[PDB]
This record gives structure tokens, C-alpha cells and sequence, in this order.
RNA sequence: GAGCUGUACGUAAGCGUUGAUCCAGAGAUUUCCGAAUGGGGGAACCCACUAUCUUUAGUCGGAUAGUAUCCUUACGUGAAUACAUAGCGUGAGGAAGGCAGACCCAGGGAACUGAAACAUCUAAGUACCUGGAGGAAGAGAAAGAAAAAUCGAUUUCCUGAGUAGCGGCGAGCGAAACGGAAAGAGCCCAAACCAAGAAGCUUGCUUCUUGGGGUUGUAGGACACUCUAUAUGGAGUUACAAAAGAAAGUUAUAAAUGAAGCGGUCUGGAAAGGCCCGCCAAAGACGGUAACAGCCCGGUAGUUGAAAUGGCUUUCCCUCCAGAGUGGAUCCUGAGUACGGCGGAACACGUGAAAUUCCGUCGGAAUCCGGGAGGACCAUCUCCCAAGGCUAAAUACUCCCUAGUGACCGAUAGUGAACCAGUACCGUGAGGGAAAGGUGAAAAGCACCCCGGAAGGGGAGUGAAACAGUUCCUGAAACCGUGUGCCUACAAGUAGUUAGAGCCCGUUAAUGGGUGAUAGCGUGCCUUUUGUAGAAUGAACCGGCGAGUUACGAUUUGUUGCAAGGUUAA
RNA sequence: GGGUAGCGGAGAAAUUCCAAUCGAACUUGGAGAUAGCUGGUUCUCUCCGAAAUAGCUUUAGGGCUAGCCUCGAGGUAAAGA
RNA sequence: GGUUCGUGGUAGGAGAGCGUUCUAAGGGCGGUGAAGUCAGACCGGAAGGACUGGUGGAGCGCUUAGAAGUGAGAAUGCCGGUAUGAGUAGCGAAAGAAGGGUGAGAAUCCCUUCCACCGAAUAUCUAAGGUUUCCUGAGGAAGGCUCGUCCGCUCAGGGUU
RNA sequence: GACUCGGUGAAAUUAUAGUACCUGUGAAGAUGCAGGUUACCCGCGACAGGACGGAAAGACCCCGUGGAGCUUUACUGCAAC
């Protein structure tokens, strides 16, 4: 309250809508991948079990943040396309689910 | 109570502590207990129908039942008191 | 199992081991008023009638029983009106009224208040009234939730989330599903059709009654067909049908038994306390006892116990009972319903794009090739089958009972009420509503003497104490007095303070205490104010009581733990 | 002896009366209504220490943001005086 | 541990503390006298704390921590007590007097005589309303605006056909 | 009635008071502050100038986004017709 002074909230106007059908994924920046052991394939469950993520929101999305070092064998929902560029740089295969 | 009228009992507790006597009287409802020569009190009592002359009367005043305890006519000696069902009624016991 | 005849600080007559008083179960009696019900009435009163006894020579009296109203139902009688029917009478059942101001369901339903006004909105479907009531109620076995390519009745808790939303898009209001738990349980009808009646002329066909049958989704049932059961088994009075009983077990409602110190000394009125010795402990709970006790008493742990009544649990009796498959020719599957318009309301959702649910009014389907929902609506897909009913548990509350607990109160507190309190008192009434606890261990409650009419006192005596003396533990302050060390009748005083003789004292003994001639200085306290000694406010005085709290959220600082992790809720 | 009762009665009318209450009775409840107003708010010492202005306000004895106080922390060619 | 600069203060911010009730743990005091209460010339920078003696007659400190119904001089606060005003206002329409009696006590009770007042009432009935106030005996704490031997008051007994 | 005596015995009010006057001063009208001037201590009967005396949180006046009653061609409603 302002005293009778509109409040700063009238002054300015609503902006846009929720989506009904939002997605937020569940993200996993490249950094945490090195903690797998080289050969092996990613998959969500791998990645609950280890506790890299507890809840996955719509999905996993993987991004590029930090850098990779073990020949994986990713596969999750959605990929950086930059993140898929830095899997395949090490020598790695990417596939969606 | 653990002693009734007619009992011999020993005083464990007062200034007259170590006196025996014959209980008197018994009042349950206060668990107070008269007994014979002791707790002897001074009553100033005024002339009436009973004692028509008045007079400082010298009588007994109850004691506290938790402040005798029951002579053992064999022994001659203070108890605690148990009880045992003989045939018929039961019956006090000694220690 | 020895005392007893309630309290309460009396006299009298009595009772009790031939078992009292007392405690528990069952029974009997239970005036009058009150729904109050034979009629009436200003509650606790008045006055009857009908039987049947009873009293009197008869009136006059007495006893016992019946006699309200409505509803349902049977049987009788029975008008206008001929049969009827209304009406009337009698006999069965049932209701009525109360309340636990709680909780629950329903009808009806505010306003202050918030929105810094106010009208939509909020408060709030709250308070309150009325009805129904039950131990719980309500809800409930999908015309559901959804969108895995799946859940499987309802309720409550955690969570979702102060999200999605609603909203003079203001103030505010505010979900649900998914996920996690508590608890779990499912069932009976209506209809096809079958059988047996009655009633009807539809006149051999329809409409009602009772029984069987039958209950569900790309289906189920009827109906045909076949296979086994016709109590072999199964189930049950908590739904699923409904009354009944027995027995045994257990729990409750009275109780019983129950270890160990009169230990020695000290102080003391008294020892349970000190000091010094022992002992019991499945018992060191609590209370009492002349101060603080495991060993003094009632008890406590442990172990026994019930004639009687009630509850619960098993078991028996008793009662009751058909289930599979195969075919979709035909038949059935809730109608003034569902839906729709109009007007309202409930849904978190304020008419909105408004699905869903309910009310009033009007209109009004399909009806298995059928129908509903998935938030306008259409199509597709998916899930479902309304317009009939029942259903325990998990949940809510507490007038009560039993056992307990409290970093809850301790007499201005805690209940309004520790005390004969909803009393006294106030009010026409509804209604309002106090004050008021403590002798002592024991009455041993002050014989006797003295003054006094008494009250009251002084002795004497009791007691540890009476300066504990029947409103009696302690006994502060205001306030009222008596006595006297210092000062005071030439003085102008917010009363003190600093300086200070004189006089009187002598302490927690230290550059002490009381008083204060005289001198200097000096405008209470609080509140509120630019500013108050204020001729502004408040307080007669003293005492008690009397105001930033808690819950749940937000944020920030500090602390601690763990750390790209941290943490669980119910 | 009766009748009319508060969103109401009654009034040869005054806002007059309805139990010493009446421009809307009394009582209980909603209810601790609300009160930008007045009053009040209880122990101590230490360190610091304002404001009584601007803007906007159905605002003017209220409020909000800023200014002025305080506590902590940070960076900081010290930028302040 | 020392130098330097500081230390008036309302609203207000910050800090450190005193004391109260209760809990826990530890350690104590106390019938050879607890708490409370009274007194004092003691101790600490403050809130405050001791010690000694009286009263009192059974409980209470201390330490560390914890928790709060945690501190009053003001609210025309609430309740209780007690002042002040003050021996003051008032003692509620009115005619009494003496003698005798009663009694611990008499202006105030009883009796006598005289006097005075009401008399369309201040008389006599009765209804309402009250509900024992009526009668007798005893009483004099309180009530009665004084007094009180008296009473519509207190206590017993009675009394309504 | 007052007053004196005997009996009985309230109240409003009240920060504490050893409570003069004048002129000044001051929140602008002082018993209480300054400078002076007066004044032995304690009462009783009287009188009301002052204590901005007592009584009543001013009725006037203004303010409050306080009420209430009343009006209407204020707004929005409702009964009734
Ligand atoms: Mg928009
Ligand atoms: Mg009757
Ligand atoms: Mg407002
Ligand atoms: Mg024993
Ligand atoms: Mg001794
Ligand atoms: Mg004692
Ligand atoms: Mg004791
Ligand atoms: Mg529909
Ligand atoms: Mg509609
Ligand atoms: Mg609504
Ligand atoms: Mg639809
Ligand atoms: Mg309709
Ligand atoms: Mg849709
Ligand atoms: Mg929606
Ligand atoms: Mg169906
Ligand atoms: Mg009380
Ligand atoms: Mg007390
Ligand atoms: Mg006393
Ligand atoms: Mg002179
Ligand atoms: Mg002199
Ligand atoms: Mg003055
Ligand atoms: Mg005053
Ligand atoms: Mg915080
Ligand atoms: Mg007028
Ligand atoms: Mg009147
Ligand atoms: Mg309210
Ligand atoms: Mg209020
Ligand atoms: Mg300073
Ligand atoms: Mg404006
Ligand atoms: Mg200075
Ligand atoms: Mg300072
Ligand atoms: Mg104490
Ligand atoms: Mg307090
Ligand atoms: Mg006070
Ligand atoms: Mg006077
Ligand atoms: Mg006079
Ligand atoms: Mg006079
Ligand atoms: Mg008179
Ligand atoms: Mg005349
Ligand atoms: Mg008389
Ligand atoms: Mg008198
Ligand atoms: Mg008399
Ligand atoms: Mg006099
Ligand atoms: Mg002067
Ligand atoms: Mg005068
Ligand atoms: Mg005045
Ligand atoms: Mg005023």
C-alpha cells in the first residue's frame, strides 16, 4: 500500500499466458558424465540410480556446460545440439528416447 | 486397622513412646486409637449433669493407630501383623 | 469383621460376633408437578366420569383399575344418496417431550468488518433460528480419474500449492488429479421371462398382487442348449435374509494376601531428620503418621478372587443358500427422466469461451444399430452405462466413566463457584451475578479466682507456642495512637541539597549514627508538546492485579550438520 | 381483568410514550465489531544517535518511497572533508 | 598488555547484563530454625547481593543450562483497605410536663394526672399487595439516624376453626 | 436553622505542602520563579476575591475517508402495484 498512490503493481500491465502443455526438463550439464566409467551407455535410469537426478520433469535434456572426457554411449530425451557435438568429439553415440 | 479395642499394644512414637496399655476405644474413621494411661491430657471442665462439681480432670486422648503396635502375648514383644484363614474366620498372626 | 446410629466443635434412646454400620450386584417401594395424557389450571393445585369392591340406616366417605390427542392398521356401525363413501365407535401398534451450547446432515440465514469511502466482492453459507437426528453422520462400489498405452468404490492424513485458476483481475478467494499413507468390502433391486392367483371384459386377452428369475458394457441378463451341485459344501444378523437361544473363556462392577528396623545414640513438644549400625526389594508408587519413612499405618510389586448383573470373544445350536460354459434370431436393461430455454444457486471458478452439479418454471430425447463423459462445440479415439437402494473400517466431537500425565494455577490465581454458587443480591422479565480457604499434633477449646449487668479484660491452668483463644498459620504498607533524644512561637518554606555550630548517641568501626540554629542553591512526577513549575492532562493514599504473545508462513543474521547436494512429510 | 411489541406498537401530533432508557426499548449473542483517534505499555548500564523535509496520496494531525539514525558486511588510486 | 582519540542526549538502532517463577543435572542449606517479614552504620559501576539480630515455624538456596503468565507510579485503570474534608453537614414536617415505677443504667420503657394534635381524619371497616410482621416469654451484639430496660429487631414457644 | 453543650455522624474533593502582598518574569493572567514589601504560634464565628475552585474526557467550533434520524428530480436497490 502506497497511502492512496496507485500501487506499482496498477501501473503496469499483465504480460502473457502458462502454457497448459509446458515440458521442463531435467538437466545433466556434460561435467557429471565423467563420472561413469568409459565404455559404458548412459540411459535415464542409470542416471536416477547414481542420484544425478531425482525427478525427471517431462525428461532428460542433456547440455554442454564443462567439457567430457570417456567414449559414452549416451541416450536421453532431448540433446544440445552442442552437447551432441562434444559426446561425438570424444567418440560417443547419441540416440533419443 | 491393625488393632481394635481390648489389644494390648506398645507406643513406638511420642512422649509416651515405650508405654503398653489395653486399647480402649477405637475410632477408624480418624484412625485414632484410646489407649489406657496414655496421652494423658488436663480437661477443664465445667460444672454440669455429668461431673457436677466440675474439676481439672486428668484423661486418656486417642493416639494415632500408625503409633501402636500389637503385643504378641507369647513373647511379650512388639509385631507387625499378618493374617491366616483357621477353618471358620480368619485370624491375626505375629512375626 | 468391630464397631455403629451421615455432616458439624449437641442431648436422648438404642443396635451389633445370633455378624451391625460399611462396600458391590440384583430386586422391591418410588407422594406430587413436569411431554403430563380423565377435564381444568396461575407447575407442584382443583374437579370428575365408568366399572368393581368397601363403609354407613342412608346420604356423606374410602380402595383398586380404566378414561388425552394424532398417525397407521384391523373389525363394526354409517349421512346428504340407492349402492357406497365421508363421519362415528371399539381393539391393536406407534408417536409426542428432553438434550452434549460438542460433533453431523438439512431448511432458512445476517450485520459489523475488510476493500484504508462504497455498491460488485468480503465477512460467510459464519453467527443465529428451525428440523432430522446418529454414535458417529455424510460419502461410497464409476454413465469415475485419465491419456501409461493404465488406474479400479468412498472417506481421512501428507503432498501437489498459495500452483492452476477466480477476482470493481481490486481487497481478497483458491482447487483437483497424479504421487505417498491410514483403512479396506462389497452388495441387493427395477425390467425381459417363468409359475400360481385375483380383478377385468381387452370377452381368452390385458392390467394390478405374491413368489421364482435377474443385475451388467464392443456387454450382462432373459431366452434357448449342455454340465455339476438341490446342503457335498457355503454363508449369516455390521450391508449382503432374519429371529432365536445355549455352553465355555475372558473383562468390568466388591475384595484377599502381601517382604524388611518398637535398631542404638543426638537435638527436639514430637524424629520420618543428624551421627552410627542393620535389613527387604518383581515392593525405593502415592498418601498418612506430633518435622523429611522402602522396613510404623493404609498400601505398593507379585500372586489369588466373584454369588449376582452386564459387555466382549470363540464354539455349538438355530436360520438361510445353486454355480460354470456355449450360442447375440428375438426380448429386457430405471421417462415427464436425461437434456434444452429462462431465472437462481453450488462447483476455488463472480456468466464468463463455461464444461460439471442442484433448485423453480416451461419445453422435452434416444431407448441397443442405443446412451454419457474427456472444461464451449464438432469429428475421431479412449473410458464409462445415469435417471433405484444398501454398506463396516480408517475421520469428527466429549455431557460422561476408569486409570493416569503436566518445565499448568495455587485463593485478586485457577472454573463464575476450593466455602451449601448460579447461591446472596439486582431486575416486571429475559437476564445480570458476587464476596467468602488456614486454631492446634491432639480440644488438651482456658476449672477456679478477680473487676464488670454483659462485652471485655487480669490472673490461674492447657499447649512447643495463646503476641495459636472457635473466622484463631504468617501478618507488609497505607492509616491511627502512646512514650521521648534533637529542633521549633520575627517566620515567607516544591520542603531538599551543600556548608554548618550546638546537643544526643555509639555501628556490619568507617575520613560513624540521630537531630539541625544559621548560610548558599533550588519551579513535584507523568503525559503531551515548537515550548509545560505550569493557571494543560493523570494520580487521595497504600497493597495486589494490570499491556509486543503464540501458531503457521515469509525474509535476514548467527550457530550447527552435511555439501553439488541437502532434507524427509504423513 | 384483558389487547397491540421494536424492520414494531401507540399518538386530540410533542420526536410524544412503550418499566427512572427512545430521531428507534431491553437482554443475550455475532463480539475481543471497528477506532488513520485519546490514554496507557512495568529492570539496569554501555556505544551511537535523528527528524519535524521532498514527492505522491478522498491527502493534509494518516501513509508510502526518498532524505536524515543505527547494526553488519564488502570492496576500495581513498573515492570523503 | 600499552599509546592515541573519545564517553550530554528525546524518538530510535546496537550491546552486555540484574532480578522473578518453573524444569533438568550437579552440589548444598534447614527444628542447633526454611521461606516470608522487620531492622541495621555492609558489598557491587547499575539493575541488585550479602551478613547479623528480632519475628516466623517448614521448607529453600547455589552452579550450569533450559523455558516463560518474567519486573508498574501513572491507563478519570480493576479489586481491597485506609485516609482527607470533620467531630463538620445531617439526624426526614408536629407539644409536652411532672410524679410514681422498673432497672446495672432512663429526656427516650411502663403507669398516673394534666396539657396539646387529627376528627370527610391522623377515626372505623374492606379489597389489593406484603407474607408471620400477630400473641406470650426471654434478650439487647447488630438493626432503630440519639438512647433504650423498648421494638415491626434477635431467640424460643404459640396463634387462623 | 445557624451558635454552645451532650448523643450520633456522612459527602463531593485531595501530587506532596511549613500554602502572604506588590511589581515583574514565564506556555504571553504565579501562594510556590526574581527583586522588593509585609508577616509571632494555634484556633472560633463570619464573607466569597483567588486557588484559571468542584461537578460533567465542551453541547458551541473544527476534524474523523466515525455514527444515527430525516429529505429528494443523488446513486444503486427492494416491497407493492
Ligand atoms: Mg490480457
Ligand atoms: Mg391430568
Ligand atoms: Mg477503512
Ligand atoms: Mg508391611
Ligand atoms: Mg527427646
Ligand atoms: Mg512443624
Ligand atoms: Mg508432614
Ligand atoms: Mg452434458
Ligand atoms: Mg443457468
Ligand atoms: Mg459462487
Ligand atoms: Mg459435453
Ligand atoms: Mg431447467
Ligand atoms: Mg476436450
Ligand atoms: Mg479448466
Ligand atoms: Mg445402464
Ligand atoms: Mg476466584
Ligand atoms: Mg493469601
Ligand atoms: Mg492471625
Ligand atoms: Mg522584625
Ligand atoms: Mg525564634
Ligand atoms: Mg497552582
Ligand atoms: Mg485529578
Ligand atoms: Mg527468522
Ligand atoms: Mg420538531
Ligand atoms: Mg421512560
Ligand atoms: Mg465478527
Ligand atoms: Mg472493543
Ligand atoms: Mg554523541
Ligand atoms: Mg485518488
Ligand atoms: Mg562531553
Ligand atoms: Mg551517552
Ligand atoms: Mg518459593
Ligand atoms: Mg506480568
Ligand atoms: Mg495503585
Ligand atoms: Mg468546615
Ligand atoms: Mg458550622
Ligand atoms: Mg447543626
Ligand atoms: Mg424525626
Ligand atoms: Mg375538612
Ligand atoms: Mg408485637
Ligand atoms: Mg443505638
Ligand atoms: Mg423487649
Ligand atoms: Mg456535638
Ligand atoms: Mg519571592
Ligand atoms: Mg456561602
Ligand atoms: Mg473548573
Ligand atoms: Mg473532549
Amino acid at each position: 500500500f502506497e497511502g492512496g498512490q496507485l500501487p506499482l503493481f496498477r501501473r503496469i500491465p499483465k504480460r502473457g499466458f502458462t502454457n497448459i502443455n509446458r515440458k521442463e526438463f531435467a538437466i545433466v550439464n556434460l561435467d557429471v558424465l565423467n563420472r561413469f566409467e568409459d565404455g559404458t551407455e548412459v540411459t535415464p535410469e542409470l542416471l536416477v540410480e547414481t542420484g544425478i537426478i531425482r525427478n525427471e520433469k517431462s525428461g532428460i535434456k542433456i547440455l554442454s556446460n564443462g567439457n567430457i572426457e570417456k567414449k559414452l554411449t549416451v541416450k536421453a530425451n532431448k540433446f544440445s545440439a552442442a552437447a551432441k557435438e562434444a559426446i561425438e568429439a570424444a567418440g560417443g553415440k547419441t540416440e533419443v528416447i | 486397622m491393625h488393632v481394635k479395642k481390648g489389644d494390648k499394644v506398645k507406643v513406638i512414637t511420642g512422649k509416651d513412646k515405650g508405654k503398653s496399655g489395653k486399647v480402649l476405644a477405637a475410632f477408624p474413621k480418624k484412625d485414632r486409637v484410646l489407649i489406657e494411661g496414655i496421652n494423658m491430657v488436663k480437661k477443664h471442665t465445667k460444672p454440669s449433669n455429668v461431673n457436677p462439681q466440675g474439676g481439672i480432670l486428668n484423661v486418656e486422648a486417642p493416639i494415632h493407630v500408625s503409633n501402636v503396635m500389637l503385643l504378641d502375648p507369647k513373647t511379650g514383644e512388639p509385631t507387625r501383623v499378618g493374617y491366616e484363614v483357621k477353618g471358620d474366620k480368619k485370624v491375626r498372626v505375629a512375626k
